[PDB]
């Protein structure tokens, strides 16, 4: 019974390995070897956002590519204009132990969460003129690590109880539970069509979930340690992960394989955040060595370095128009690069 | 419920071992095509002129 | 503001008021003492909270000094992913029960509970996030130890112990083991107190330890220590 | 969200009078406040502004030296002290709330108005009244003596509607943006010094006087007002 | 009968050969230490200690000209250098001493309150302001007079300090030493004694509560000793280093009515050089990184 099922599971892992190997006719490095390189990517700090008095843990761009939201351990969630550096809102939190925040694509709401196991959703557009709590979503039994809005008045959250959840905000109840991880779920990323999403966890694995069905479509492995960050490739057919073993990896959803590894010999610090440029040719990654690296996504070369932060870089984002990159770190400053 | 968990793993592998896959070279070519097609629209790969850059 | 419109100027004034409020809330926040509560199962943490799910935060005032005590014992997730959130706390209050020397864990009947307590203690002392964070060690339930020590020698948990099976020697032996688990002697200070469920001086002891920690921190900051 | 003005009545010429406004249902201290008065000629004149932090205060050049605007946040009260009252100060006085940040609506809610009786960028609306029938579209024009398009890309034009017996209501902010609660039948357009408000279909509740306002620089100036008459 | 400040007839050219070495060594060492100490704080950043280094550098700006006037018997420097050379060192000395007192006050307050900018921006102004209203007699009352100094047989131009009125001289000297030397010393002593008292009170509190194992008492003793030594050195260095010039000023003041030749013309050079040496100790007593 139990032995029979375990033996059948082993044969399935063997066939999946064989099915993947049979499709590895050539590597990506053997196809992109003749592409003209991106050269050297020079970027300079254009804006510095001051006002957080503690470590900054999360940051999210608005879909207008102008408004920012950032969360810090001083209990503050600040919304920034970032063109004039003016502060638009400063929301005090009922629990200062915030680790994640998100900005609604409509611009009407923001969400946050952390060690209180509750995802709080705030209404930014009220008649009283102030920002008030609209919902408190409870039901996770671990810390909330990442949350992202969908356009259907729904939100996807991940927590330290190894599960993911799809919540209906208006009702305040879970509509879907995604189970299958064997460790803390650290990162989520939504597909451009908001129909699939990927989650990366502390069991050195990432999973592709169907947000409408609740079932896991496929599982990707290859990292040697916990995955801290995950992001989709712009066309939705690939994604990249960052882990504690100082390596980035590019995975293909249709080939069901790892394509490229991004690492170097002098980098021994973990990766906290990863993002792609608008065209997907540049991969940006934040490290614990206080710097950020720009990699050639197709040639796996280091195209540039972003430096100027005095502590660990904890969050990174790129605007929808591709015009700028925002970084945040434990020195309580946000920086915008071009 | 260890037998139940084993059955869950076996069926999840059922929904993994029997899916359509493509060749790595084709995925690489598709990524190449997407990167090249949108290369002129990337303001970070190709620096935007200062007169259109919203940040100085 | 010579290149701004009226609405831009008003937005800048709004930003300045937000700044002014943030600075005030920062100044109020910096005067509160942040204490992190760590203990093993059945270590008497409930009594320590009483005398002074997610995270639980307890606030109190003693001698016009505000304390904020954080209990993280309800979490069941990898500590290394969220323990760094508590870098910068004034002190870590660590609770160890003295009646656990001859008890074993329910999960593993062969694992002594007090050795797991020492494993947690030396995982917390020699971390990289708490290199300069002092530890206030409460050895609880001393009134339940002096009566049972006569029947259960320390050799059940400490086979290398030589001496008398009395409270006076055993308490000092356990205190020495816990204090010797530390390696950063010159930077980290452990304050050990022997208390019980009927004790009332725990608040004053915490106050004194926190006062000494703040004095040492200020001396180090002002370049005098 | 309610604003109640009080303290009006008859005042002898040369006297003094305090008007007050009590706010309820919103964060009074986060809003700046305007006093805007309507003379019996039914034109709107901006009188005074005091910011949310009381650090910025502006007056119209007709009331400088005679009027004083003030706030008391803990009572949510706005005060206007008037001295040396003249026969030209007889008007309906409206209290207006205003909040300024990226994307905000600065003239959304108006008060009800208190009656006081005593014993620059020019906005032109050449058409004083338009004969209208329900179910038809209408176009109202407004022209500025100076371009309202700022170097930051924003054009500071506002469209308000005042129904008979009611306070003015905001319809459009910054030229093209529809205010909350306003039906999508209203649309704003224009460029430079020319502005147009179009209504695809009139209903019974679209009758009244439409005003255009500039908010590029102080003092704030209103148009003459175009009336729609059934 | 008018004490020459920096002129000597002078055994020959050897004394110059050593006075041209000691002063340049003090200059180089003090400048390097202060500049290095200042920049060390530039990346460790308090705010007052930076002013201490700046005051020390402006004080040690003097050495080349005092050694130049010493290389000859006369000045040959000008009546405007005589109005600045001494007011560029008295000002800096007063600023240094008042900055030391302010640092002691802020340290004592910080310890006492168990934990702003505005106060600092004002403290610095008062410190520099008072060191330009009290040293004013030091820039107006010097004249380059030939006194026919004994031992030259010719009239020799010396930039002396003519004092037209005796009551003005006595009142200023009494006020200058008291409000510049004595008050900062008292402030430093009170501040550091209070810091030691607070530390001892806390250590007494944590001893009655029985919260120290036998083996740690040694470390506690070692720590209190180090704290005690540091504060004792900071207290005593101020008086040992700054007292000689105050005594010299009072002696020169009393040298008018007193006719015992209480001071040598050469002595005032070595006393001022000894004071210059204090800028090689200030950057290491008040910046201890070891
Ligand atoms: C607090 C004093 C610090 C000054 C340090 C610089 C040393 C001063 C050297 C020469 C200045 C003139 C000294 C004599 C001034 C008083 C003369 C007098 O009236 O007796």
């Amino acid at each position: 019974e139990l032995d029979q099922l375990r033996q059948e599971a082993e044969q399935l892992k063997n066939q999946i390995r064989d099915a993947r190997k049979a499709c590895a006719d050539a590597t990506l490095s053997q196809i992109t070897n003749n592409i003209d390189p991106v050269g050297r990517i020079q970027m300079r700090t254009r804006r510095t956002l001051r006002g957080h008095l503690a470590k900054i843990y999360a940051m999210h761009w608005g879909t207008d590519s102008r408004l920012l939201v950032s969360a810090s351990q001083d209990g503050k969630l600040i919304i920034w204009d970032s063109y004039t550096t003016n502060k638009v809102h400063a929301i005090p939190l009922r629990s200062s132990w915030v680790m994640t925040c998100a900005y609604a694509p409509s611009g009407n709401y923001v969400a946050c969460g952390g060690l209180d196991n509750i995802c709080s959703i705030y209404n930014l557009k009220t008649r009283e003129g102030n920002v008030r709590v609209s919902r408190e979503l409870a039901g996770h039994t671990g810390y909330l690590s990442c949350c992202r809005f969908l356009d259907d008045n729904q939100i996807v959250t991940s927590s330290g109880d190894t599960t993911c959840a799809l919540w209906d905000i208006e009702t305040g109840q879970q509509t879907t539970t995604f189970t299958g991880h064997t460790g803390d779920v650290m990162s989520l990323s939504l597909a451009p069509d908001t129909r699939l999403f990927v989650s990366g966890a502390c069991d050195a694995s990432a999973k592709l979930w169907d947000v409408r069905e609740g079932m896991c479509r496929q599982t990707f492995t290859g990292h040697e340690s916990d995955i801290n960050a995950i992001c989709f490739f712009p066309n939705g057919n690939a994604f990249a992960t960052g882990s504690d073993d100082a390596t980035c990896r590019l995975f293909d959803l249709r080939a069901d394989q790892e394509l490229m590894t991004y690492s170097h010999d002098n980098i021994i610090c973990g990766i906290t955040s990863v993002s792609f440029s608008k065209s997907g040719r540049l991969l940006l990654a934040g490290y614990d060595d206080f710097n950020c690296n720009v990699w050639d996504a197709l040639k796996a070369d280091r195209a540039g370095v972003l430096a100027g932060h005095d502590n660990r870089v904890s969050c990174l984002g790129v605007t929808d128009d591709g015009m700028a990159v925002a970084t945040g770190s434990w020195d309580s400053f946000l920086k915008i690069w071009n | 419920a260890s037998i139940a968990q084993a059955r869950k793993l076996v069926e999840q592998l059922k929904m993994e071992a029997n899916i359509d896959r493509i060749k790595v070279s084709k995925a690489a070519a598709d990524l190449m095509a997407y990167c090249e097609a949108h290369a002129k629209e990337d303001p970070l790969l190709t620096p935007v002129p200062a007169s259109e850059n919203p940040f100085r | 503001g010579c290149t701004l419109s009226a609405e831009d100027k008003a937005a800048v004034e709004r930003s300045k008021m937000i700044d002014r409020n943030l600075r005030e809330d920062g100044e109020k926040a910096a005067r509160e003492v942040k204490l992190l509560l760590l203990g093993a199962g059945e270590s008497g943490k409930s009594t320590i909270v009483k005398q002074m799910t997610g995270i639980v935060e307890t606030h109190f005032t003693f001698k016009d000094l505000h304390f904020k005590m954080f209990d993280v014992g309800g979490q069941r997730s990898e500590r290394k992913k969220w323990i760094h959130c508590f870098e910068g706390v004034t002190a870590i209050i660590f609770c160890v029960a003295l009646s656990d020397y001859d008890l074993v864990l329910a999960e593993d009947e062969e694992m002594n509970r007090m050795h797991e307590s020492m494993k947690l203690f030396d995982s917390i002392c020699n971390n990289k996030w708490f290199t300069d964070t002092s530890i206030i060690l409460f050895l609880n339930k001393k009134d339940l130890f002096e009566e049972k020590i006569k029947k259960s020698p320390l050799t059940i948990c400490y086979p290398e112990y030589a001496g008398s099976n009395t409270y006076e020697e055993a308490a000092a032996y356990i205190q020495c083991q816990f204090e010797d688990l530390n390696k950063r002697k010159d930077t980290k200070e452990i304050y050990t107190h022997f208390t019980c469920a009927t004790d009332t001086k725990n608040v004053q002891f915490v106050f004194d330890a926190v006062t000494d920690v703040i004095i040492k921190n200020n001396l180090k900051d002002c370049g005098l220590f | 969200v309610q604003l109640v003005e009080s303290g009006g009545g008859l005042v002898q010429p040369g006297g003094s009078r305090k008007l007050s406004c009590s706010a309820s249902g919103f964060a009074f201290s986060s809003f700046g406040m305007h006093w805007v008065r309507q003379a019996p000629e039914k034109g709107l004149e901006w009188v005074a502004y005091i910011s949310s932090g009381s650090g910025t205060i502006y007056y119209a050049d007709t009331v400088k030296g005679r009027f004083t605007i003030s706030r008391d946040d803990p009572k949510n009260t706005l005060f206007l002290q008037m001295t040396s009252l003249r026969s030209e100060d007889t008007a309906m006085y409206y209290c207006v709330r205003s909040i300024y940040y990226y994307g905000s609506s600065p003239f959304d809610f108006w008060g009800q108005g208190t009656t006081l009786t005593v014993s620059d960028i020019v906005m032109t609306q050449a058409t004083s009244s338009v004969p209208v029938t329900p179910g038809e579209s209408v176009s109202i024009s407004c022209r500025s003596s100076k371009s309202l398009l700022h170097s930051n890309g924003n054009t500071y034009l506002y469209w308000f509607l005042q129904r008979p017996g009611q306070s003015p209501q905001l319809l459009i902010y910054r030229m093209s943006n529809l205010a909350s609660g306003v039906p999508d039948r209203f649309s704003g357009s224009g460029s430079g010094t020319a502005f147009t408000l179009t209504i695809s279909r009139l209903e019974a509740e679209d009758v009244g006087v439409y005003y255009c306002m500039q908010h590029l620089e102080y003092p704030l100036t209103f148009g003459a007002g175009t009336k729609l008459e059934l | 009968t008018r004490f020459p400040f920096f002129s000597d007839v002078k055994h020959r050219l050897v004394l110059a050969a050593v006075e041209t070495t000691v002063l340049v060594l003090i200059f180089a060492v003090s400048l390097l230490g202060n500049v290095c100490a200042l920049v060390l704080v530039a990346r460790r950043r308090a705010c007052l200690v930076l002013n201490l280094f700046c005051a020390d550098l402006l004080f040690i700006s003097a050495i080349p000209l005092v050694l130049a006037v010493r290389w000859t018997e006369a000045w040959l420097l000008g009546p405007v250098a005589c109005h600045l050379l001494f007011y560029v060192m008295t000002l800096s000395g007063s600023v240094t001493i008042l900055t030391l007192a302010a640092v002691s006050l802020e340290r004592m307050v910080c310890i006492v309150h168990l934990q702003g900018r505005r106060a600092r921006a004002v403290l610095l102004a008062l410190i520099w302001g008072y060191s330009a209203v009290a040293a004013l007699p030091l820039c107006v009352f010097f004249r380059v007079v030939p006194q026919r100094l004994p031992g030259a047989d010719q009239e020799i131009s010396i930039c002396t300090l003519i004092w037209p009125t005796i009551p003005g001289e006595i009142s200023w000297d009494v006020s200058f030493v008291t409000l510049n030397f004595l008050v900062p010393g008292l402030v430093i002593v009170i501040s550091y004694s209070k810091i030691l008292q607070i530390t001892k009170a806390s250590r007494k509190r944590l001893t009655v509560s029985l919260a120290y194992s036998e083996s740690h008492q040694i470390r506690v003793s070692q720590q209190d000793f180090r704290l005690f030594r540091t504060l004792f050195l900071l207290m005593v260095s101020f008086f040992i280093m700054w007292s000689p010039i105050i005594i010299t000023i009072l002696l020169i003041l009393i040298q008018n009515f007193k006719q015992d030749l209480v001071i040598w013309p050469s002595l005032f050079f070595w006393v001022v050089a000894f004071t210059f040496a204090n800028s090689a100790l200030n950057p290491i007593l008040y910046n201890m990184t070891l």
